[PDB]
């Protein structure tokens, strides 16, 4: 569970993301394609090379997605519900990938907050992703 | 893959008596209801709504008597699994946009059956040396994907 | 979550290893280390022969602490806090081995339950057994 | 392990300008906080209380830079990890029992640490070849489990 000061953690670190959540977000998935190249299984349909609309519009909507979780952390499952069903019942994404992307992502804030991934924000941070993962990953069966 | 001579031994010996029909299909059915995600590859496969509606439909059983198959020829050339397994890896990554995660998870599956089948016979050395081979496979097949 | 179903199907099941339980326990420890020899990293100090009297008796507990699992499948978080605590904070057992024997237990059940290994019950049964290892492993972190 | 020409060169150069102990230190120290069940195995470290206790912990910094000493003379023959870490692989299993998955946690704080020591020199493409490297190494220490 997250504890009252992983609340705060996030809080910090991701207001501190302000406006380039979309561009950090597209960083990310490229980061996952080329490090889990087994994850582009799930993007066959997808432009995926560097700079593609496809990857940046994309990559937009999954730091949109975490914006509100990170607005909704005392009610995730409420807050993402829409999102677990259709990772769920539509995607049908194998959850082993949610932690290949929750890697990618820690490492994409690490190399643009230098002065706030201080070792408990990495925790609150790592922790948070596993919860994103857990709510997301909920109504498979 | 590396087995002692007593694990080949005990991996073939229970092979022999493997209805490559039945347990296929089994096999994948059990996939299809334990796992149901993995319901995605199979979209154009009929009713897979229902536990009954997978394991009476003939679509999964046809599918899992050639996967078995395949299954078969990677024991028969435990010395290359990869090798044996290049061009269907080739397949599954390049053509069916399989991830390879699935790989493990039949290969677990595999061996519930198995254990379910087989009983006492399947024994704790026995399961280990399948271990071994699934994972085996599992590798072999997830190998040309990128 | 466990549907009224996945209960009736766990209670079930349960109910038929009836007395076997600690004997299923053992063997489920067993086909646990032959199978990933990583995990015997955590029992140093067992002789992990076969027959081996302490897997049996560890056997024994495992299986008890699933049976109060069962009996008290509405608030399994209550009943098994001591056994969450310790996991988390003496044993410390890496979160990825929880998986690992629940695997071996589904292989023992199944090997036991020639009838009762229904695939809606192999179904009902791993998630049960997923359920039991992430309340076990709440408390980590 | 498997790299092309390019990616060692990516990683030989990027490592050319880490200071091996700071590193070291801060990426063991890292495992303790992030994955606190890693501490398990320094018990006899002393006070790993709270993440500053950790940092600054001499014994973990002491820790950290034998460990990231060792890596580092890894890279040296990527070619042959398996050959370079067999020993060391012995000893992790026969006497300090530390379960492989731990390695693999680290190789990841690891990445998480070059990450933000770098910024954007770390691209994802030197993130990809590191990211072979360190499951090359966790692969290589875990080869002679039993
Ligand atoms: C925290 C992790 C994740 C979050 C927050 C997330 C969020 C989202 C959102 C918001 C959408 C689109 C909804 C809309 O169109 O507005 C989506 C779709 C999708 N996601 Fe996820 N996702 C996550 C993880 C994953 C992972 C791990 C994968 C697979 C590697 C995956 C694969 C997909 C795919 C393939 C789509 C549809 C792309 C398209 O065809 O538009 N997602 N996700
Ligand atoms: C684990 C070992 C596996 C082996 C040896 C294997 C082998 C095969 C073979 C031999 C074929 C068909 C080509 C022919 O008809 O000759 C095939 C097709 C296929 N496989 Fe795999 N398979 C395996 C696992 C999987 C898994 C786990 C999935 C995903 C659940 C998967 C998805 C598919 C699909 C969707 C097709 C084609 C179905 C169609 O065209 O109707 N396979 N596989
Ligand atoms: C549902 C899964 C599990 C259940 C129900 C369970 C239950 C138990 C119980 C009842 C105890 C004894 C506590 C006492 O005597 O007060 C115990 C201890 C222990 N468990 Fe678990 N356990 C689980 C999983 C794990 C796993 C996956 C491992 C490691 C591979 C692990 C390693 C240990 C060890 C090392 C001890 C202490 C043994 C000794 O030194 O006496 N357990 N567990
Ligand atoms: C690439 C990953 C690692 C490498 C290269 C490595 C390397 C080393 C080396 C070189 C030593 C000392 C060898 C000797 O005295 O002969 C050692 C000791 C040790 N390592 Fe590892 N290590 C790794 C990962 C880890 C991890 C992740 C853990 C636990 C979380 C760990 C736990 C230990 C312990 C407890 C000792 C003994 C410390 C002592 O007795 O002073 N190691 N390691």
């Amino acid at each position: 569970v997250l504890s009252p000061a992983d609340k705060t953690n996030v809080k910090a670190a991701w207001g501190k993301v302000g406006a380039h959540a979309g561009e950090y977000g597209a960083e990310a998935l490229e980061r996952m394609f080329l490090s889990f190249p087994t994850t582009k299984t799930y993007f066959p349909h997808f432009d995926l090379s560097h700079g593609s609309a496809q990857v940046k519009g994309h990559g937009k909507k999954v730091a949109d997605a975490l914006t509100n979780a990170v607005a909704h952390v005392d009610d995730m499952p409420n807050a993402l519900s829409a999102l677990s069903d259709l990772h769920a019942h539509k995607l049908r994404v194998d959850p082993v990938n949610f932690k290949l992307l929750s890697h990618c992502l820690l490492v994409t804030l690490a190399a643009h907050l230098p002065a706030e991934f201080t070792p408990a924000v990495h925790a609150s941070l790592d922790k948070f992703l596993a919860s994103v993962s857990t709510v997301l990953t909920s109504k498979y069966r | 893959v590396h087995l002692t001579p007593e694990e080949k031994s005990a991996v073939t010996a229970l092979w022999g008596k493997v209805n490559v029909d039945e347990v296929g299909g089994e096999a994948l059915g059990r996939l299809l209801v334990v796992y149901p995600w993995t319901q995605r590859f199979f979209e154009s496969f009929g009713d897979l709504s229902t536990p009954d509606a997978v394991m009476g439909n003939p679509k999964v059983k046809a599918h899992g008597k050639k996967v078995l198959g395949a299954f078969s020829d990677g024991l028969a050339h435990l010395d290359n699994l990869k090798g044996t397994f290049a061009t269907l890896s080739e397949l599954h990554c390049d053509k069916l946009h399989v991830d390879p995660e699935n790989f493990r998870l039949l290969g677990n599956v595999l061996v519930g059956v198995l254990a379910h089948h087989f009983g006492k016979e399947f024994t704790p050395p026995v399961q280990a040396a399948y271990q071994k081979v699934v994972a085996g496979v599992a590798n072999a097949l997830a190998h040309k994907y990128h």
